[PDB]
């Protein structure tokens, strides 16, 4: 799994693989790792699928609960409620999660909550078994404020060299553009990232 | 540990060594192994020390309560079983001891009864406990009769714990003594092993074994 | 144990505390953890005692040996690999950690090797559970070209870090300086801070005290 | 029962004349991996109390938000809240040495190791450590894993004994400790260039330093080191 | 389990003025069961005593194994080993055995014939010499011992009282651990003449 | 996995006189091989003339003294400020460690005071609670180097009466205070020498009917 | 385990030895003799495991008795146990060790005395007036410790073994059918064909 | 383990139940009656864990006892055992179960017929003419399959057990110290006092 | 570890970490990781120190007896007795070795050995533990026959981010520059390529 997420200029863009396995078999070619816990708030799963759905499904349902009550929620809080369950249940989980969201005030802000249950507001994070092999190459490749367009192609690249090292990562490389505008869905083929 | 109880024409007697070890390191040589509950009964220690000397003290407590509950004296069948029901609620979470329960009331007698964490209670003439235990019966065995004069069974339940002192590494010390008689418990002694062996050894020509 | 090696601007000097255990008892409060593989190699030993002993004695013998055949003075290189093929040969097994120094034709050398075989080289190195502490105090005050008194401050110096802050390390400590011109000098024994205060009475006791059973001569003469 | 995932290395500290220092560098890792470096692991409560905290990151964090609660909770109902009856270094710990020692007892610790840092109300120098064991002690330098084995040597060259203490200045002390944290980055694996160090002075209060960098370090001889043994070139 | 503690027993030595003393507990049992009270574990060769603790079965082989070997030597030196050179001996005859040794722990005392200096070692079961000045523990109860020895002890005591200081280091040792006692025996060793005296111990 | 239990090593000493008694101990306190303070006061007054001392592991040993503190705060509450007498405390300590038969305090605990005659009195206590009034008592790492001493030196064993052919033992006489002190300090100088967790110092409490006195002497730091 | 006792007395050696051979379930025999006679004045007794015990035994049988037709004579019996201690002791570090624990019973027709040998599996030899392998020891230890004298008659010593066996028979957990008794002295080694009733 | 037999003959039951006791090394007791009475007309034997054993058997006697208080009533033999059963069954499952062993040999003053039940800790329970708990139906189940009648007297059926007890002081390895026989029958519950030569 | 060799216009050069360790503790942090087999034929060490040693001791040695009876042995010889080696004792080594050398007819050439025995020629070749955070970028940045200042270049990036991410990675950055023209050793400290 290969998951990433940059903020930019404008906003904030979430980037996966779209492989699920069990050993060495592809249980899923075509999955989605990019998912909606709020209209402008997202993540991206890694580690065990049962349990990043689970703690997703129940953030979301918190994140609506709390919509109704106070009215929208922040980034920082959707992270909150996220690392609340990661934290709290360390010891019966496997999520390695990243909180990806826009917001009027703040452009877009990115919390990383790796395996242990700790929190972490970054200008991008990357995570997942291929992320290993991509640390030198984002590290030498981000800049904060980018274009739309360099994101997205800084993001086409870590993550295609991501899939190309680490067997747990390939498929199609999926993309949720999170700005003012909206939301945008972006889908990229082997035929397209594998020669970049 | 060495500790025996046994019934004879005159009562019972209970003796017991007194030292006490940590692994093979030699922690004391001045235990109490003998419980006093009360003027007519008595308790044993072998196994761990702390789990009997707490429990047989509790059972002190228990036997009052009885007595302040009942207006009478607790029989030696029932204190037994106290300790005995205590001991077997705990089956299997550790406890350690090797006891025994000794008394003279009007109805029962003289009376010892046995009683181990594992939920063993016997009622019996003669019970040897403890690390040394073998030792001690090997003395009492072939020396036992029930006509002994309370001297003589007195000797001889001292010297069974002597044997044991000797043969075994883990006990040693000294010998406390103690007569029950239906007036209840005659305390006889502690008996440093220190001078108890060299006298036993002139004075009876065994232990001839040993370089004096 | 805190064992350490120090190059000067002329030579070489390794030090070491005294003190071998057994547990958390000390079996020697002075013992010599500093090795004469030649006359102007020596080696600081830690780990297993027995083994810092023997494989330095074994190592030490067939460099004499060697010495005699080729007619020239011993090599620490040579030492050095004699002591880590062995040390490799036992996958570890012989508990050896070694800092091995000296002087020959060549200059002065300084090396480390570990149980397994490894060697390092370098201008200043610590070895033992003192390691630490030692390590700590070289990386702030070695600097190149150092004197031979300033070395064995040093040197002295970051054995007392052991003494003091290891538990596994104590009593005194030994240098043993290697110049590249003279004669290599043993200081047993340079450094005493740990002598034990006049106990507070005699516990000589009157004679007779003890209880005896039996006596006898020994014949000793055959 | 745990086992740490994210975590930060040594915290080194000692006591001079007239307060106390402390330091960690901004390093958590996660395993051999150095994966975050804008970690703050020196927490200041009030500003005469500065906790270090080494060990789990994610417990770390929790341990900064009963912290910063405990701040919050001692405001009510207290007109004297910044006064007489402020937070001192004294509470801070024992309650943390409190929570650490239930939480070991319930066998779920709190995987850290932690040096609270300060001065008392009546001026006094408040140093002293407590870990995942609930374990705690005192001593005129204190430090958490691999600096309690190559700082402690050095700082205790400093204060080794409680006469010194009056004997060390400000900047005798702060040197120690940077040097310390410099040696550390020479041989810990798991340390950083980057470190906080914190002043708690019962005159100029606390003064909390931020982005510092090992500086001044030998590596020039590092050129004349070839192969391992035999090797010329 | 730890060979060294299935048979149990004791020995030390200590350094006194031109003489040296070596002492040992009787003991020789099977865990608890105390077996024997005539386990003597002190042995000598021409004028080197050698004293050793452990197992029981290599106490007895090691001893049969060094009188083989000073036999020989003095065969074909023509004079009787010294104690310094006896400690080399049992120094490489143990570490021959590096990875298989034998579970005992020997004591060497006597006093050079040539010097007439007092000589005393010890050695951990492959052959790591200890050369003390002072004093030497072996067995089940070297932690009493060396508590017993490390405060009686003094320097150059006469013959007569350093008998009385190794006999109460030695008694009070034992007097703490289940596996030794049962009996002891001291050797005073001068360059003239050896005494050996049985002490009068507990027998618990 | 998770260990809950540490050992920080330390070694405590009681001795009782006629009128008098004391509670020793070390002052380090450590870690595997790591000193964690050389100075860490382990022998409390918790009133009442009563000195306790929990060794062992550190966290357990705090929890110990502080819950019998307060119980001894308690004891005060409920029964008008009336002093706890000695053997009360202990059947108390008895309660305390008994009471997590199942989950251990893992400290070897003594505790120091006048009895109701005013003699003094030593209490030791097992792990679990099992204990006994004794004479002298030596608790800790080095426990086992220094009991014989005090078997020896303090009740005379195996010492005989010159001359009686071994058949008189010297009798029980009874040490002043300052025949006392001096066994304590060769009891710790003699420990600190072989035992590699014992040195720093040696604190010492001392309660007559006057209250607790306290008495400080360094120890060797390697 | 089984009953391997000894007790040298005035001027002979007894052995006694449970007849009892059980192999898990069931006892297979009770009139099993756990000894081999090494040379006219010497017996040994031995018990361990299943086959160790008798190949040793037949072992220094063999070894023993080719000894005495080379040199036509009859090795002491401290001689003899000091050849079986060093047989065990090479078997303790062996690739498979003789599990097997030995009684030597002598009379030494030189210095006429008679000699009771008890040695382990690990080569652990000691001299005694009385001595046993296995449980036995627990019991009987302290009864001899108790009832016994060096100038003994062999009659007086055939009581105290009686007395032993009667302790091991009322208190030991096995049924090890009696032992057999034989008695070693200056005129060899004999059988006490009565004892189970003696 | 203990020896627990039981033989339904015509008109009665007779339980044989060994007498020693046995802890590690040493036999403590050699007198110990392995049994409880649970009414006038039914007993029972058991063997055992060291606890569970007395505590199991003293649990059942007093439940049977309130019952026959509660109804002035004596539930049928196998009515007894039923609730046995479902006793063992249910502490098969529970935290820490009985591990206990019985006999169940009753008279059935109703159908005026004898009965014998064994139930093993697990709540198995079987009536048989004759049965064993341990190592004792090794040996005895073919002896019985052997020499065995339906319409046996009580005096055949005491010289079967003989036959039985013969045989394991024969083949078993341990020292059981004999058996307590007793016999239930349409007039209740009584001894053997003679059979430790009958 | 961080250790790579990369093959370019005028020949091949190695570069490596200097960082030795045992668990957290840096037992060297001047260590030389770029050892000589041969005049022109260097190798890269990585895995176990006592076992790259031995083996390069030994191949060492095969070789200058190899040139002293069949003259000078070729870069795939040396790679050869590596591997020889490093597979048939596999069992009992874990030594991950680069062997790279420079030969007038073949420019230079780069042979890595793995973990298992087996043999791999290449353009270029990274290992060690630091190796896997530059997968990614070196994938993207290393371009055949380079000049050796772009090299050196593309070395000191490679093993800055190894060493950056990598705690068993640190100290100098060394390299050996091996072409027609000699032997060339060069060392770069922190401050240098810390801010690359
Ligand atoms: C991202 C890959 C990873 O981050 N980590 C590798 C582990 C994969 C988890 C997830 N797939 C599964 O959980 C699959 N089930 C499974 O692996 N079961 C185990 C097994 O080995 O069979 C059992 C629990 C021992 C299945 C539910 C799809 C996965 O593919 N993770 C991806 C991404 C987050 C989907
Ligand atoms: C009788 C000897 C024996 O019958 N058995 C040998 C075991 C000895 C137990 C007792 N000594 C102790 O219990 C010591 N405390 C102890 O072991 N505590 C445990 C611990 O691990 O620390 C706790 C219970 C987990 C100490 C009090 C000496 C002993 O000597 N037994 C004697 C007799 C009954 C005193
Ligand atoms: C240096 C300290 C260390 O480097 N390491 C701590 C371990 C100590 C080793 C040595 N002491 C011994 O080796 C003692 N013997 C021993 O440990 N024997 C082993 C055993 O488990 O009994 C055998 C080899 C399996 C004893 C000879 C003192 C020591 O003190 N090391 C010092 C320095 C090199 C003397
Ligand atoms: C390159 C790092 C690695 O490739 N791999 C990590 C393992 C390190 C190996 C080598 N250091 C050592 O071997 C050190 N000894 C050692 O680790 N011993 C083990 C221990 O944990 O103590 C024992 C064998 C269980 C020491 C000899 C230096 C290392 O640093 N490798 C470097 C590079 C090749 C020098």
């Amino acid at each position: 799994t290969s998951i990433m997420a940059v903020t930019f200029k404008d906003g904030v863009i979430l980037g996966a693989d779209s492989r699920t396995t069990t050993g060495a078999y592809i249980a899923n070619r075509v999955t989605d790792k990019l998912t909606r816990v709020h209209d402008k708030i997202w993540c991206c799963r890694s580690g065990s699928a049962a349990d990043t759905q689970a703690i997703a499904d129940i953030v979301q349902y918190h994140l609506e609960l709390y919509t109704s009550q106070y009215g929208t929620p922040s980034t920082e809080t959707a992270a909150s409620v996220f690392k609340e369950l990661c934290y709290e249940n360390k010891d019966n989980l496997t999520a390695g999660i990243i909180v990806a969201g826009y917001d009027d005030k703040n452009k877009g802000e990115v919390y990383t909550i790796p395996l242990g249950g700790s929190v972490h507001k970054l200008p991008y994070a990357i995570a997942g078994s291929g992320s290993t092999f991509i640390y030198g190459y984002c590290d030498k490749n981000f800049r904060e404020n980018m274009s739309k367009e360099e994101t997205v192609d800084f993001i086409k690249h870590s993550l295609s060299q991501a899939i190309k090292w680490d067997g747990s990562s390939g498929g199609v490389i999926r993309m949720v553009v999170l700005t003012a505008a909206g939301v945008e869905r972006l889908i990229f083929y082997p035929d397209e990232y594998e020669q970049l | 540990t060495t500790t025996l109880a046994f019934r004879f024409q005159g009562g019972i007697i209970v003796a017991v060594d007194s030292r006490a070890t940590a692994g093979n390191w030699v922690a004391s040589q001045t235990v109490k192994k003998v419980i006093e509950i009360n003027p007519f009964l008595l308790g044993t220690m072998a196994g761990g020390a702390a789990d009997c000397q707490f429990w047989e003290t509790w059972l002190g407590s228990q036997c009052r309560l009885h007595e302040l509950r009942e207006k009478e004296r607790i029989s030696v069948a029932a204190a037994s079983k106290i300790l005995s029901n205590l001991v077997y609620q705990y089956k299997g979470a550790g406890l350690s001891m090797g006891t025994m329960i000794c008394g003279y009331t009007r109805k029962e007698g003289p009376t010892i009864y046995y009683v181990d964490s594992d939920g063993t209670r016997l009622k019996g003439d003669i019970f040897c406990v403890g690390s040394g235990q073998t030792f001690a019966y090997g003395v009492l065995d072939s020396n036992y009769k029930w006509d002994l004069s309370v001297e003589d069974a007195l000797y001889l339940g001292k010297r069974s714990i002597l044997a044991a002192a000797h043969r075994d590494a883990y006990s040693g010390g000294s010998v406390n003594l103690y007569h029950v008689t239906e007036d209840g418990w005659i305390y006889h002694g502690n008996h440093d092993v220190g001078e108890l062996f060299w006298k036993v050894k002139e004075e009876e020509g065994s232990f001839n074994n040993v370089i004096g | 144990t805190t064992i350490v090696g120090v190059k000067f601007n002329n030579g070489v000097v390794i030090a070491a505390d005294t003190r071998s255990t057994q547990g958390p008892i000390v079996a020697d409060k002075n013992c010599a953890k500093l090795h004469r593989i030649s006359p102007k190699i020596w080696c600081a030993g830690a780990g297993t005692a027995a083994d810092t002993e023997a494989v330095t004695q074994l190592i030490g013998s067939n460099i004499e040996l060697h010495s005699l055949y080729t007619s020239r003075e011993p090599r620490v290189v040579s030492a050095l690999q004699m002591l880590k093929q062995h040390l490799f040969k036992y996958q570890g097994h012989i508990g050896a950690y070694l800092i091995v120094a000296g002087v020959d034709p060549t200059g002065s050398h300084l090396f480390s090797i570990h149980a397994h075989g490894s060697t390092d080289v370098g201008y200043y190195l610590s070895l033992g559970s003192g390691s630490l502490a030692a390590m700590a105090v070289l990386e702030s005050h070695w600097k190149q070209d150092l004197t031979k008194e300033e070395a064995i401050k040093l040197a002295s110096d970051a054995i007392q870090a052991g003494i003091w802050n290891d538990l596994g390390s104590g009593s005194n400590v030994d240098v043993c300086v290697m110049e590249i011109g003279k004669d290599a000098e043993y200081l047993r024994n340079y450094l005493t801070p740990n002598v034990r205060e006049e106990k507070q009475k005699s516990y000589k006791f009157p004679r007779g005290t003890t209880a005896v059973l039996k006596e006898s001569i020994v014949n000793i003469c055959d | 029962t745990q086992q740490p995932i994210v975590t930060g290395t040594s915290v080194i500290s000692m006591k001079y004349d007239n307060g106390v220092i402390i330091a960690a560098d901004n390093l958590g890792s996660y395993g051999s991996l150095l994966r975050f470096n804008g970690v703050e692991r020196l927490i200041p409560v009030g500003d005469n109390t500065v906790v270090g905290i080494s060990g789990d990151i994610s417990d770390m964090q929790h341990i900064e938000r009963l912290l910063k609660d405990l701040v919050t909770e001692n405001a009510y109902d207290n007109p004297l809240a910044d006064a007489e009856e402020a937070l001192e270094p004294s509470y801070i710990f024992e309650y943390l040495a409190t929570v650490m020692y239930q939480r070991r007892s319930k066998m779920n610790p709190l995987w850290n190791a932690i040096i609270v840092a300060g001065v008392q109300s009546n001026g006094d120098q408040f140093l002293r450590y407590v870990n995942l064991l609930g374990v705690t002690y005192s001593s005129p330098t204190l430090a958490t894993g691999f600096g309690a084995h190559m700082a402690n040597p050095l700082l205790r060259k400093v204060v080794d004994r409680e006469s010194d203490i009056p004997k060390t200045t400000v900047q005798v002390a702060e040197e120690a400790i940077v040097n310390a944290m410099r040696v550390l980055y020479y041989r810990d694996a798991r340390s950083s260039r980057n470190f906080s160090l914190a002043i708690i002075d019962k005159n100029t209060g606390l003064t909390f330093k931020k982005n510092l960098q090992v500086e001044n370090m030998k590596w020039d001889f590092a050129k004349d080191i070839k192969g391992y043994g035999t090797q010329k070139i | 389990s730890d060979p060294s503690s299935i048979n149990g027993g004791i020995v030390v030595a200590m350094t006194g003025k031109d003489c040296v003393a070596i002492a040992c507990d009787l003991r020789l049992g099977s865990q608890s069961l105390g077996v024997s009270n005539k386990f003597e574990k002190i042995f000598h060769y021409g004028h080197v005593f050698l004293g050793i603790t452990g197992l029981a079965t290599d106490v007895t082989t090691l001893n049969e194994m060094f009188r083989y070997k000073t036999n020989l030597y003095k065969l074909k030196e023509e004079r009787a080993i010294e104690p310094e050179t006896f400690t080399q001996l049992v120094s490489s005859s143990l570490y021959e055995r590096r990875f298989g040794p034998y579970f005992v722990g020997p004591v060497v005392a006597g006093i050079n014939s040539k010097s007439g200096k007092p000589f005393i070692a010890g050695f951990d079961l492959i052959g790591c010499i200890d050369e003390a000045k002072d004093f030497i523990v072996s067995g089940t109860a070297s932690d009493q011992l060396f508590g017993m020895c490390e405060s009686l002890y003094e320097p150059n005591l006469e013959p007569e009282d350093l008998f009385e200081t190794i006999s109460q280091a030695l008694l009070n040792a034992a007097d703490r651990d289940a596996l030794s006692g049962w009996g002891a025996v001291v050797y005073i060793i001068k360059k003239d003449e050896v005494v050996k005296r049985y002490l009068k111990m507990r027998q618990d | 996995q998770f260990n809950p239990y540490g050992d920080n090593g330390g070694t405590i000493l009681g001795i009782a006189g006629e009128d008098f008694a004391v509670l020793a101990g070390d002052t380090r306190n450590i870690t595997d091989y790591s000193i964690n303070s050389r100075y860490e006061p382990k022998v409390f007054d918790c009133g009442d003339n009563i000195v306790m001392s929990a060794n062992g592991f550190a966290a357990d040993g705090d929890a110990l003294v502080k819950r019998f503190k307060n119980s001894v705060k308690w004891y005060h509450f409920d029964h008008n400020d009336k002093k706890l007498s000695i053997n009360s405390a202990a059947r108390n300590i008895q309660h305390l460690l008994y009471g997590k038969r199942f989950f251990p305090y893992y400290v070897h605990t003594i505790i120091a005071g006048l009895d109701e005659d005013g003699k003094g009195a030593v209490y030791s206590f097992d792990p679990v609670g099992s204990y006994e009034r004794e004479q002298c008592r030596a608790g800790g790492a080095a426990a086992s180097l220094i009991m014989p001493f005090l078997d020896n030196q303090v009740n005379f064993k195996n010492q005989y009466e010159p001359g009686t052919n071994g058949k008189v033992k010297k009798p029980l006489k009874y040490l002043s205070v300052e025949e006392v002190i001096k066994l304590v300090r060769d009891s710790f100088t003699s420990a600190t020498e072989r035992h590699i967790q014992v040195g720093d110092g040696l604190e010492i409490l001392i309660v007559t009917k006057d209250g607790v006195r306290k008495e400080f002497y360094e120890l060797k730091r390697d | 385990m089984d009953i391997i006792l000894g007790i040298r007395v005035q001027d002979s050696v007894i052995l006694a030895s449970s007849k009892a051979v059980t192999r898990g379930i069931s006892v297979l025999k009770d009139s099993d003799d756990k000894t081999r006679q090494l040379s006219p004045h010497t017996l040994m007794s031995f018990a361990g495991e299943a086959g160790d015990t008798v190949q040793f035994a037949e072992y220094i049988q063999a070894n023993i008795q080719l000894y005495s037709i080379r040199e036509d004579y009859e090795l002491s019996p401290q001689a003899v146990s000091s050849f079986v201690r060093q047989e065990l002791a090479k078997s303790i570090r062996s690739r498979r060790p003789y599990q097997v624990n030995v009684l030597i019973g002598g009379y030494d027709k030189k210095k006429n005395k008679p000699e009771l040998y008890q040695i382990d599996y690990l080569g652990t030899k000691v001299e005694l007036p009385y001595g046993a392998h296995g449980y036995s020891g627990f019991y009987t230890f302290s009864l001899l410790d108790h009832h016994y004298r060096p100038d003994m008659t062999t009659e007086e010593g055939l009581d105290l073994l009686k007395l032993c066996v009667q302790e091991l028979e009322k208190r030991m957990p096995m049924d090890f059918k009696g032992v057999i008794v034989k008695i070693v002295d200056k005129d060899g080694i004999r059988q006490v064909d009565d004892f189970q009733a003696q």
